[PDB]
C-alpha cells in the first residue's frame, strides 16, 4: 500500500487531514475553555 | 471613405466603422496623440483648454447665482 | 420526397439569403413589389408623399388614444394629431439629414432584378431624390395627420 | 512560377445555400474567391456554415472575408490535403492573387520573397517613447 | 493598419506563419544573420491583429509582435 | 462609500440624539446594513407609492435610477466583446435583408465597442449610478428627516 | 443476435498507483505540475472523459461508472435524511400535531454558542426547522416511525455501496462494450416499461397497500401508535377491506375488468384533502396506476431482438418535409455516437421538467400537511426551479460541446442540423429582435409606470385601475379548467387546483391553496420572464449556433469548445467562445429565475397564502402584489426591503444563521465582481511582484504561482455570483417565511 499512502500524502488529502486536526483542537479548545476573549488563566 | 470627424487622426478619420465616432470623441483631448502635433502647440492648446475651463467654471457660478436670484427664496 | 421549398437566392448557395416564402411567395413579391418603397420609376417625391400620408395617417392614433390627454373628450384629437405632427416634422428631419449623410459616395455596381437584366439605380437613391423624398414625406405627413383628425371629427363610428 | 489568372468558368461545390455568404460588402467595396482542384467529390465544412460538397475537379468559391478563405484553405490542406490558391475581386472586375503570393506557400521558403517588417534589433532594444513623441501620427517605439 | 514587427531573436520555427490565420507572414532566407530562415511581415494590411502569431513564438522574449494600430474593414475583420 | 456611510451614520445618529445606535451597530455590518442602509431607506422609497407620492418623489427615482446605470455598466464589465460582434453581425445581416429597411443603409459600418471602451463604458454606467444612487439615498434620508 | 449483453473482462486493474500520479487521465497532465494552472486543469479535465481518450467505448464506461458514483452518493444523502428524521428529528411528535410542530431533523452541537440555531420548533425538540418536505413526504408514504425511517437509511446505505460496487465492477471487472450502449431501443423500453413503468407500478402498489390505509387512518384521528403496521395491512385483507371494501372482493375485479369495485381507492376526485390540504392519496393511486400502464406500454415500442417495434432511425429517416431537406437523416448516429448531444437534449428536458414540478407541486399540494408549511412549499419551488435552469444552462454548453467536438459535416448535408447551421443568421436575429421587443414592453412598462408615480400620474400607469393590461388568455384557461368537471371532465369530482378558481382549502387556519387571479402586475411580470427567458436562449443558441464558425471567426471549431478568446483583433474577440456563452446564458438564468421565485413569493404572501382568523383570509402581505407589483419601486419598497425585516432582525433567533448566510452571500457575490471585472494580465503581474517577495525570502515555490486562466477567472466569477445571489435569495426567503408562515 505505498500507492495508497502516497494518495494520502497528496495536497488536497493532507489539506482536508490537517485541517480537520485544526478545527477539532480548535473545537476542543472552545469546549473545555469556552468563551476565551482574553487571555486571562 | 476618409471622413472629416476625428480632424486630429486621419488613422480614425479612415476607419470606416463606429469605432471612429467613439473614439474621436475620447481622443480629443489627448493632444499629444493628435496627428501633426508639436510641443508648442501642444501647451498652447492646453493654455486655450484651461481658458474655456475657466470660462464654464465662472458661467456656471454665475447660473447658481442667477437662479438663486431669480427662482430662489 | 421531391419538392423542396427553400432556395438559396436566385440560386447562388453563396450569396447567403435563402429565397423562402416569406421571401418570395408571389403574394409577398407582389405586395411588396408595389408598394412606393419598390416603385423605383416613380419620383421619389410621390412614393415620399404617399409612405408619408401613410405613416402620418397610423401614428396619429396612438398619440390620440393613449396619449397624456387620452381622457379629455375634445382634447385627445387634438393633442395626438399635433404630437403626431411633430413627430413627423422630427422623421422629416431625420430623413434629410440621413439624405445629406448617405449619398455622398456614389456606388459604382450596377444591379439586376433576379432575372438578368440590369435596371438604373433607384433615383431616391441619390442626394437630390432623397431630398424630394423627403420633403414629399413632410407634406404627406403633416397632410396624414390633419386627415387623421379629420377622420376622427367625420366617421361615424369612431369612438 | 508566373501568378496565374482566375478562372470565372470554373464550377462551385454542391452548397443549398446559407445566410452567412456574401453581404453588400461584395458589391461595394471587395469579396474574395478561392479556387482548388478535388480528386473526388468530398464534403467538407463550409466556414460561412453549413456543409457542402467539394465537385471532382477544379471548384470555385466566393467569400466575402479573406480569414473565410484562408480557413477553408488549411481545413483542405489538412482535411484533404489539397492545394488551394484564393484571389481578392472588386466589383471593377479587377482581381489581386493572394494567397500563395510567391507559389508556394509561406511556412515553407521559396528562395525569392523579400522580407518585411524585420527589426535587426531585439525586442528589449526598442527606444523609449520619450525619442519617439511628437512624430507627427501616434507611434510606437517600434516604428 | 496593424503593425506586425519581427525582431533578431528568430529561429526560423515558421510556427508564426503557420498559425497566422490571415497570410501576413512568410519565411525569407538569410535576412537576420542567422541560421537558414527568417519571419517576414509583407501584408500587414490583411493583419486583423489575433495575435495567434505570437502565441506560437517560442523565443522569450517575442520575435514576432504585433502592435494594434489604425482599424480597417479588414483590420476589424468585417465581411460587410 | 465606505468614507462617506461612515460620516453620513455617525452624523445621523448625532443628529437624531442618538449616537448610542452608532456607537453599538457599528461593530458588525448587520447594523450596517440594518440600521443605516435599511433604516433610512423608508422615506426614500416611499417617495412615490400606490398611495401618492412626495418631494421624495425625485429622489426615490433617481435611487432606482443610479441602480439601473450600475447594473448596465455589469454589462459592459462582465460581458466582453466577441459576443456582441457576433450579435451585431447577426443583426447586419437581418439589417441588409429585411425588406423597406434595407432602403436606409449605415454610413459607418456598426461594430461592438472596443476593449478598452467596453471598460470605460461600464465603468462609467457604474460610477454613475453608484454616485446618483448614493446622492439620491443621503438627500432623501437626510433631507426626508431633516 | 443484435441485442446482447457485451462487455471485456478485466479491462482496467483496480490499483492506487494511479491515485498517486495525478492527473494519469491527460497526457498534458501526467507530465506533471510546474505551475499552479496545472493544478487547477486537473480539475478541470477529471471528468472530460472524451478529452481523455477518443474511442467512445472507454468514454461510455467511465460514464457509466461515474453515473453509478451518483447514484451511491445520491443514495448516502438519501439515507442521511431519513437517519437524521430517525435520530435528529421531531417527525413522530409532528405526526400527533402537523399544524403546529416546524419540521426539524438537524441539531447543532452547544459548542461557540451556536446552540441558539437548535430552535424551538415544537414537539419537546430543539433544532433547525428544515424546509425540505420530508416529514410530509414521509407522512404520505405511511411511515409513522423513527425505526422505519432507520431501516431505509440502512437500506440506502446499502444500496449505496451496491451502486459503488457496481461502478468498480462495470468499469474494473466486466465493462460493458460499445454496442451494449448503442442499443438505445432496448434501453428506452427498459428505462420506459420497467424504470417508469414497473417503478410507478410498485409505487401504486405500496400506496394501494401502505400509504393510503395508514393516511386513511391518520385523517381519522387516530394515533400513529394505534394504527397497523404496514404488514399487518399487506397480511389481513379484513383490515383493507373494513377501510375499503373494494378489498373485500380481492384482485378479481381486476382480472374480470370490473375495475369500478375499485372506486374507493382508485378515484378521481381532483382538488385538495381537507384534512391535510394534500392531494388524495386515492387519486395519486389511481394516477400511478394509469401511467405505469402508459409506460408499460410505452416501453414496448422499439424493436430490439424479435421482429416487432420501431427501428428509431426508420422514424427519423422518414420524418422530412419540403422544407426541412433531408430532415433528421442522420440525428440516430448524432444521438448514438456523442455523449454530449444526449446529455444536451437529456439536461434540456430535465430541466424543463424540474421546473414544471415546482410549478405542479404548489398548485397541486401532493404530501400532507404541505400546502400549509410554506416554507416547505417555497423552498420547494424554489429550488426545483434553479436546479431546471442550471440544467438548462448545461443543455446549451453541452449542445455547443458536440458542435465543436462530436459534429461531422459529412454525416449532416442538408439535415436539419446542416439547415439550421446554414440560416443561423435569420434564427439569431428574430431571437435578438423579440428579445428587445420584450424587454421594452415589459420592463419600459414598469419604467413608465415608475415615472407616472414618480410624476403624480398614477392614472397613467399600466394598472389595474388605469390601463389594464389583462391576462386574458391566462384568464380564460382558468376558468376552462375550473368548469372543467362540469363539460369537458364529467368525471372528476372537482378541478385539478384551487388555483383555476372555487373555494380555499383552509388546514388549521391556514390556507393550503385558493384561487390565484391574474391581473395587470402578473402580465407584465409574465412577459418579464418571457423576456428574461427568450434571452437566456438567445446566448445560448447563439453559442451552440455560432460554436464552430462565424463571420467574425471562421475556424471558431478549432480552437475549441473553452478557450478564452482569439485576440484583441477584428476589434477584441473575447468571449466568442460557446463556453462564455454558457457563462452568460448563467448570469441571465439567475436574473430569469431571481424574478420567477420573486413573483412566486411575493404572489402567495399576497394572495394566497395567509391565515383564517374570522370568516375572512388575511394574507401574509395584505394583497399588495396587485397595485404594488406595477413598478420596480414596488419590488424594492413592498417586497424587498418590507420583506427583509425577518432576515436582518433575525439575530439572537434562531433565524439568525440565516442573516449571517444573507451577508456572507452578499460578500461571495461581491466578491465574484473582482474575477467577473477583472483581467488576467493585472493578476499575473501582482502574483510575480509577490513572488519577488517570496523569492528574495527564499519561500518561492517550486509550482510556480500563476494567476487563472482568462476561462477559470471568469467561472470563478460565475460561480461565485450565483451562489451569492442565490444564497442571499434562500436565507431572506428562508427567514422571512419560517418566520410569517
Ligand atoms: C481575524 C479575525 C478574528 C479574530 C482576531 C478572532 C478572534 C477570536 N475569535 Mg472570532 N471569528 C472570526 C475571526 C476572528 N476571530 C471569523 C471570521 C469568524 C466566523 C467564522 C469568527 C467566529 C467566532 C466564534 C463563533 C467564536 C470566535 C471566538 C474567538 C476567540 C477565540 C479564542 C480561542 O479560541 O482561544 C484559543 C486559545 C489558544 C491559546 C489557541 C492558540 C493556538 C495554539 C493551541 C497555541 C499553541 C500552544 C502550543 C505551543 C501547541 C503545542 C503543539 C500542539 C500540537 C500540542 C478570539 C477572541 C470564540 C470566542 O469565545 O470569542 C470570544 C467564539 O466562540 N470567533
Ligand atoms: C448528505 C449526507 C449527510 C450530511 C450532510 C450529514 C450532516 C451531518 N450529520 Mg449525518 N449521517 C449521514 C449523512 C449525512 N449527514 C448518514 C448517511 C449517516 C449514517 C451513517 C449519518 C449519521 C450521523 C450521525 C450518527 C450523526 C450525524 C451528524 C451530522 C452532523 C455533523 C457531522 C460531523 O460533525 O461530521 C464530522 C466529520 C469529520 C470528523 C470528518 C451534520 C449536520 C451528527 C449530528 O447531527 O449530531 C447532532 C451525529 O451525531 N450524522
Ligand atoms: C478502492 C477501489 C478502487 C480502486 C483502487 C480504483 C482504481 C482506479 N480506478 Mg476505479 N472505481 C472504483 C473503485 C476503485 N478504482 C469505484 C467504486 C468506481 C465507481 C465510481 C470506479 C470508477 C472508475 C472510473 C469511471 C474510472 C476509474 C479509474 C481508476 C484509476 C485511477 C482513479 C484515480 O485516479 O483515483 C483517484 C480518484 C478519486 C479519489 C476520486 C474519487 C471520487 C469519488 C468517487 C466521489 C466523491 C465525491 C465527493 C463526495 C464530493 C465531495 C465534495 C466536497 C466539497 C465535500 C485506477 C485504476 C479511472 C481510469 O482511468 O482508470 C484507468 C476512470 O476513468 N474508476
Ligand atoms: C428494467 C430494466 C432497467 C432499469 C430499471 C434501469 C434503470 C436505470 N438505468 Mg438502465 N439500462 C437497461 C435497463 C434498465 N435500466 C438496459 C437494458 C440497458 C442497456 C441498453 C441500460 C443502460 C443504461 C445506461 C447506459 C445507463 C443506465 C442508467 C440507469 C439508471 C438511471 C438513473 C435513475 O433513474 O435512477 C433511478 C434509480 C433507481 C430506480 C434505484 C434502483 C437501481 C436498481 C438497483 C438498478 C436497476 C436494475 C438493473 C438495471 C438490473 C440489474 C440488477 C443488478 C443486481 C444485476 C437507472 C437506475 C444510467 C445510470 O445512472 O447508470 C448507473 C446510465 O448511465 N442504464
Ligand atoms: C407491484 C405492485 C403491487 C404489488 C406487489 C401488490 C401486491 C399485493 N396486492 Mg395489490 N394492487 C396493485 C399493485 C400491487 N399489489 C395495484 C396496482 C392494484 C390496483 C388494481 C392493486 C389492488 C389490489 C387489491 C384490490 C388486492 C391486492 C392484493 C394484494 C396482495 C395479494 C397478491 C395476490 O393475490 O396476487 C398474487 C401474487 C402472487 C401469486 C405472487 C407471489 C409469488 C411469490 C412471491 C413467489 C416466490 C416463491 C419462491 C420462489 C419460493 C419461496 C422462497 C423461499 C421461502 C424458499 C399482495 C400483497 C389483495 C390483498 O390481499 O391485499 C391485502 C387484494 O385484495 N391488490
Ligand atoms: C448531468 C449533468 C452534467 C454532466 C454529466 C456534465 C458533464 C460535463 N460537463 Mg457540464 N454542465 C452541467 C451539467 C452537467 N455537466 C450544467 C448544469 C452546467 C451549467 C452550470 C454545465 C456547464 C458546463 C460547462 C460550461 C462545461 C461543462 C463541462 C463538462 C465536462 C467536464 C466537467 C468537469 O470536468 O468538471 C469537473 C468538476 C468541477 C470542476 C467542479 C466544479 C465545481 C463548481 C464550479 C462549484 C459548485 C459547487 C457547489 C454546488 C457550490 C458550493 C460549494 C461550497 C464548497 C462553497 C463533462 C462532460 C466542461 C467541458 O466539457 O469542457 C470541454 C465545460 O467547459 N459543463
Ligand atoms: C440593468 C442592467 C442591464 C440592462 C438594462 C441590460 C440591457 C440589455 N441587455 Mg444586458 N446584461 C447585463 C445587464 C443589463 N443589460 C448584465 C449584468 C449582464 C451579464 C454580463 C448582461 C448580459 C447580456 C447579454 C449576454 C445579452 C444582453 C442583452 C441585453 C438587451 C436585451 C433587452 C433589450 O434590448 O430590451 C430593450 C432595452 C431595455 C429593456 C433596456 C432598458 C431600456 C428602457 C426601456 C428605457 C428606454 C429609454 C428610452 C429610449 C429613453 C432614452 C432617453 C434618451 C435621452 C437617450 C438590452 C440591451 C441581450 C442583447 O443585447 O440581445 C437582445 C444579450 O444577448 N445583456
Ligand atoms: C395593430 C396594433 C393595434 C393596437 C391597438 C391598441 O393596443 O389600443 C390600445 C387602446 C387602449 O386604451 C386604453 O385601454 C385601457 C384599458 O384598461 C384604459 O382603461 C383605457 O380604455 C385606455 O387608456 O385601445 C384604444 O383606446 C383604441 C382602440 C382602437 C384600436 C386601434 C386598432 C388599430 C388597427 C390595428 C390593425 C391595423
Ligand atoms: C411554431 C411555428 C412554426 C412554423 C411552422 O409551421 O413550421 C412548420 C414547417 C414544417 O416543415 P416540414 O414539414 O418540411 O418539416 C418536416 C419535419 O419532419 C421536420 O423535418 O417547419 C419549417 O418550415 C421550418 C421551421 C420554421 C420556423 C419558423 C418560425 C416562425
Ligand atoms: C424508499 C427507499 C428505499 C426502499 C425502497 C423500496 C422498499 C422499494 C421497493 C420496491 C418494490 C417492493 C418493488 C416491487 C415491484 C413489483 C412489481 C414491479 C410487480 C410487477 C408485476 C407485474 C408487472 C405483473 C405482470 C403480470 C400480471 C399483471 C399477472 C400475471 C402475468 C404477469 C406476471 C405478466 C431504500 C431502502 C432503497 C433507500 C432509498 C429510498
Ligand atoms: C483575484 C483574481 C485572481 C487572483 C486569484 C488567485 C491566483 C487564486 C487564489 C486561490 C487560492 C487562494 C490559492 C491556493 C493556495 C493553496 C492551495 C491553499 C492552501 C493553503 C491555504 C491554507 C492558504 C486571478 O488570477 C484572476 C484571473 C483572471 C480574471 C480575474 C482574476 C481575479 O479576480
Ligand atoms: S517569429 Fe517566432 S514563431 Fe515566427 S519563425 Fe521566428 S521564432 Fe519562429
Amino acid at each position: 500500500m505505498k500507492d495508497f499512502t502516497t494518495y494520502l500524502s497528496t495536497a488536497p488529502v493532507i489539506a482536508t487531514i490537517w485541517f480537520t486536526f485544526t478545527a477539532g483542537l480548535l473545537i476542543e479548545i472552545n469546549r473545555y475553555f469556552p468563551d476565551p476573549l482574553v487571555f486571562s488563566f | 471613405a476618409t471622413k472629416l470627424f476625428p480632424k486630429f487622426s486621419q488613422g480614425l478619420a479612415q476607419d470606416p466603422t463606429t469605432r471612429r465616432i467613439w473614439y474621436g470623441l475620447a481622443m480629443a483631448h489627448d493632444f499629444e496623440s493628435h496627428d501633426g502635433m508639436t510641443e508648442e502647440n501642444l501647451y498652447q492648446k492646453i493654455f486655450a483648454s484651461h481658458f474655456g475651463q475657466l470660462s464654464i467654471i465662472f458661467l456656471w457660478t454665475s447660473g447658481n447665482l442667477f437662479h438663486v436670484a431669480w427662482q430662489g427664496n | 420526397k421531391k419538392a423542396q421549398v427553400i432556395s438559396p437566392v436566385n440560386g447562388d448557395p453563396f450569396v447567403g439569403m435563402l429565397e423562402t416564402p416569406v421571401t418570395s411567395a408571389p403574394i409577398v413579391a407582389t405586395y411588396l413589389s408595389n408598394l412606393p418603397a419598390y416603385r423605383t420609376g416613380v419620383a421619389p417625391v410621390l412614393r415620399g408623399v404617399e409612405i408619408g400620408l401613410a405613416h402620418g395617417f397610423l401614428l396619429a392614433g396612438p398619440f390620440i388614444k393613449l396619449g397624456p390627454l387620452r381622457n379629455v373628450p375634445e382634447t385627445a384629437e387634438i393633442a395626438g394629431s399635433l404630437s403626431a405632427a411633430g413627430l413627423v416634422l422630427i422623421l422629416a428631419l431625420c430623413l434629410s439629414i440621413y439624405g445629406s449623410a448617405q449619398f455622398q459616395s456614389t456606388p459604382s455596381i450596377g444591379v439586376k432584378t433576379l432575372s438578368g437584366r440590369s435596371v438604373a439605380r433607384d433615383p431616391l437613391f441619390s442626394a437630390d431624390g432623397w431630398s424630394e423624398f423627403a420633403a414629399g414625406f413632410l407634406v404627406g405627413g403633416e397632410a396624414g395627420v390633419a386627415w387623421a383628425y379629420v377622420c376622427t371629427q367625420i366617421l361615424p363610428y369612431y369612438s | 512560377w508566373t501568378v496565374p489568372t482566375l478562372n470565372p468558368d470554373t464550377p462551385s461545390p454542391i452548397f443549398g445555400g446559407s445566410t452567412g455568404g456574401l453581404l453588400r460588402k461584395a458589391q461595394t467595396e471587395e469579396f474574395y474567391v478561392i479556387t482548388w482542384e478535388a480528386k473526388k467529390e468530398q464534403i467538407f465544412e463550409m466556414p460561412t456554415g453549413g456543409a457542402a460538397i467539394m465537385r471532382q475537379g477544379p471548384n470555385l468559391l466566393k467569400f466575402g472575408k479573406k480569414e473565410q478563405c484562408l480557413a477553408l484553405t488549411t481545413q483542405l490542406r489538412n482535411k484533404f490535403k489539397l492545394t488551394p490558391c484564393f484571389y481578392r475581386v472588386f466589383p471593377d472586375g479587377k482581381v489581386q492573387y493572394l494567397h500563395p503570393a510567391d507559389g508556394v506557400y509561406p511556412e515553407k521558403v521559396n528562395a525569392g520573397r523579400v522580407g518585411a517588417n524585420q527589426n535587426m534589433r531585439r525586442i528589449g532594444q526598442n527606444v523609449n517613447p520619450i525619442k519617439v513623441k511628437f512624430s507627427g501620427r501616434m507611434m510606437s517605439p517600434a516604428e | 493598419a496593424h503593425i506586425v514587427k519581427i525582431y533578431d531573436t528568430c529561429i526560423g520555427c515558421t510556427q508564426c506563419v503557420r498559425a497566422c490565420p490571415l497570410d501576413v507572414l512568410e519565411m525569407v532566407p538569410w535576412d537576420g544573420c542567422k541560421a537558414s530562415q527568417m519571419a517576414s511581415a509583407p501584408r500587414t494590411e490583411d493583419c486583423v491583429g489575433c495575435k495567434r502569431c505570437e502565441t506560437a513564438c517560442p523565443t522569450d522574449f517575442l520575435s514576432v509582435r504585433v502592435y494594434l494600430g489604425s482599424e480597417s474593414t479588414r483590420s476589424m475583420g468585417l465581411s460587410y | 462609500g465606505w468614507v462617506t456611510f461612515y460620516w453620513h451614520w455617525k452624523h445621523l445618529t448625532l443628529w437624531q440624539g442618538n449616537v448610542a445606535q452608532f456607537d453599538e451597530s457599528s461593530t458588525y455590518l448587520m447594523g450596517w446594513l440594518r440600521d443605516y442602509l435599511w433604516l433610512n431607506s423608508s422615506q426614500l422609497i416611499n417617495g412615490y407609492n400606490p398611495f401618492g407620492m412626495n418631494s421624495l418623489s425625485v429622489w426615490a427615482w433617481t435611487f432606482l435610477f443610479g441602480h439601473l446605470i450600475y447594473a448596465t455598466g455589469f454589462m459592459f464589465l462582465i460581458s466582453w466583446r466577441g459576443y456582441w460582434q457576433e450579435l451585431i453581425e447577426t443583426l447586419v445581416w437581418a439589417h441588409e435583408k429585411t425588406p423597406l429597411a434595407n432602403l436606409v443603409y449605415w454610413k459607418d459600418k456598426p461594430v461592438a465597442l472596443s476593449i478598452v471602451q467596453a471598460r470605460l463604458v461600464g465603468l462609467a454606467h457604474f460610477s454613475v449610478g453608484y454616485i446618483f444612487t448614493y446622492a439620491a439615498f443621503l438627500i432623501a434620508s437626510t433631507s426626508g428627516r431633516f | 443476435k443484435k441485442v446482447k449483453i457485451a462487455v471485456d473482462r478485466n479491462p482496467v486493474e483496480t490499483s492506487f498507483e494511479k491515485w498517486a500520479k495525478p492527473g494519469h487521465f491527460s497526457r498534458t497532465l501526467s507530465k506533471g505540475p510546474n505551475t499552479t494552472t496545472w493544478i487547477w486543469n486537473l480539475h478541470a479535465d477529471a471528468h472530460d472523459f472524451d478529452s481523455h481518450t477518443s474511442d467512445l467505448e472507454e468514454i461510455s464506461r467511465k460514464v457509466f461508472s461515474a453515473h453509478f458514483g451518483q447514484l451511491g452518493i445520491i443514495f448516502i444523502w438519501l439515507s442521511g435524511m431519513y437517519f437524521h428524521g430517525a435520530r435528529f428529528s421531531n417527525y413522530e411528535a409532528w405526526l400527533s400535531d402537523p399544524t403546529h410542530i416546524k419540521p426539524s431533523a438537524q441539531v447543532v452541537w452547544p459548542i461557540v454558542g451556536q446552540e441558539i440555531l437548535n430552535g424551538d420548533v415544537g414537539g419537546g425538540f430543539q433544532g433547525i426547522q428544515i424546509t425540505s418536505g420530508f416529514f410530509q413526504l414521509w407522512r404520505a408514504s405511511g411511515i409513522t416511525s423513527e425505526l422505519q425511517l432507520y431501516t431505509t437509511a440502512i437500506g440506502g446505505l446499502v444500496m449505496a455501496a451496491a451502486m459503488f460496487f457496481a461502478g468498480w465492477f462495470h468499469y474494473h471487472k466486466a465493462a460493458p462494450k460499445l454496442e451494449w450502449f448503442q442499443n438505445v431501443e432496448s434501453m428506452l423500453n427498459h428505462h420506459l416499461g420497467g424504470l417508469l413503468g414497473l417503478g410507478s407500478l410498485a409505487w401504486a402498489g405500496h400506496q394501494i397497500h401502505v400509504s393510503l390505509p395508514v393516511n386513511k387512518l391518520l385523517d381519522a384521528g387516530v394515533d400513529p401508535k394505534e394504527i397497523p403496521l404496514p404488514h399487518d395491512l399487506l397480511l389481513n385483507r379484513a383490515i383493507m377491506a373494513d377501510l375499503y371494501p373494494s378489498f373485500a372482493k380481492g384482485i378479481a375485479p381486476f382480472f374480470t375488468l370490473n375495475w369500478s369495485e375499485y372506486s374507493d381507492f382508485l378515484t378521481f376526485k381532483g382538488g385538495l384533502n381537507p384534512v391535510t390540504g394534500g392531494l388524495w392519496l386515492s387519486d395519486t393511486a389511481h394516477h400511478h396506476v394509469a401511467i405505469a400502464v402508459l409506460f408499460l406500454v410505452a416501453g414496448h415500442m422499439y424493436r430490439t431482438n424479435w421482429g416487432i417495434g420501431h427501428s428509431m432511425k426508420e422514424i427519423l429517416e422518414a420524418h422530412r418535409g419540403p422544407f426541412t431537406g433531408e430532415g433528421h437523416v442522420g440525428l440516430y448516429e448524432i444521438l448514438t455516437t456523442s455523449w454530449h448531444a444526449q446529455l444536451a437534449i437529456n439536461l434540456a428536458l430535465f430541466g424543463s421538467l424540474s421546473i414544471i414540478v415546482a410549478h405542479h407541486m404548489y398548485a397541486m399540494p401532493p404530501y400532507p400537511y404541505l400546502a400549509t408549511d410554506y416554507g416547505t412549499q417555497l423552498s420547494l419551488f424554489t429550488h426545483h426551479t434553479w436546479i431546471g435552469g442550471f440544467c438548462i444552462v448545461g443543455a446549451g454548453a453541452h449542445a455547443a460541446i458536440f458542435m465543436v467536438r462530436d459534429y461531422d459535416p459529412t454525416n449532416n448535408y442538408n439535415n436539419l442540423l446542416d439547415r439550421v447551421i446554414r440560416h443561423r443568421d435569420a434564427i439569431i436575429s428574430h431571437l435578438n429582435w423579440v428579445c428587445i421587443f420584450l424587454g421594452f414592453h415589459s420592463f419600459g412598462l414598469y419604467i413608465h409606470n415608475d415615472t407616472m408615480s414618480a410624476l403624480g400620474r398614477p392614472q397613467d400607469m399600466f394598472s389595474d385601475t388605469a390601463i389594464q393590461l389583462q391576462p386574458v388568455f391566462a384568464q380564460w384557461i382558468q376558468n376552462t379548467h375550473f368548469l372543467a368537471p362540469q363539460l369537458t371532465a364529467p368525471n372528476a369530482l372537482a378541478a385539478t387546483s384551487l388555483t383555476w378558481g372555487g373555494d380555499l382549502v383552509a388546514v388549521g387556519g391556514k390556507v393550503a391553496m385558493m384561487p390565484i387571479s391574474l391581473g395587470t402586475s402578473d402580465f407584465m411580470v409574465h412577459h418579464i420572464h418571457a423576456f428574461t427567458i427568450h434571452v437566456t436562449v438567445l446566448i445560448l443558441l447563439k453559442g451552440v449556433l455560432f460554436a464552430r464558425s462565424s463571420r467574425l471567426i471562421p475556424d471558431k471549431a478549432n480552437l475549441g469548445f473553452r478557450f478564452p478568446c482569439d485576440g484583441p483583433g477584428r476589434g477584441g474577440t473575447c468571449q466568442v467562445s460557446a463556453w462564455d456563452h454558457v457563462f452568460l446564458g448563467l448570469f441571465w438564468m439567475y436574473n430569469s429565475l431571481s424574478i420567477v421565485i420573486f413573483h412566486f413569493s411575493w404572489k402567495m404572501q399576497s394572495d394566497v397564502w395567509g391565515t383564517v382568523t374570522a370568516s375572512g383570509v388575511s394574507h401574509i402581505t395584505g394583497g399588495n402584489f396587485a397595485q404594488s407589483a406595477n413598478t420596480i419601486n414596488g419590488w424594492l419598497r413592498d417586497f424587498l426591503w418590507a420583506q427583509s425585516s425577518q432576515v436582518i432582525q433575525s439575530y439572537g433567533s434562531a433565524l439568525s444563521a440565516y442573516g449571517l448566510i444573507f451577508l456572507g452571500a452578499h460578500f461571495v457575490w461581491a466578491f465574484s465582481l473582482m474575477f467577473l471585472f477583472s483581467g488576467r494580465g493585472y493578476w499575473q503581474e501582482l502574483i510575480e511582484s509577490i513572488v519577488w517577495a517570496h523569492n528574495k525570502l527564499k519561500v518561492a515555490p517550486a509550482i510556480q504561482p500563476r494567476a487563472l486562466s482568462i476561462t477559470q477567472g471568469r467561472a470563478v466569477g460565475v460561480a461565485h455570483y450565483l451562489l451569492g445571489g442565490i444564497a442571499t435569495t434562500w436565507s431572506f426567503f428562508l427567514a422571512r417565511i419560517i418566520s410569517v408562515g
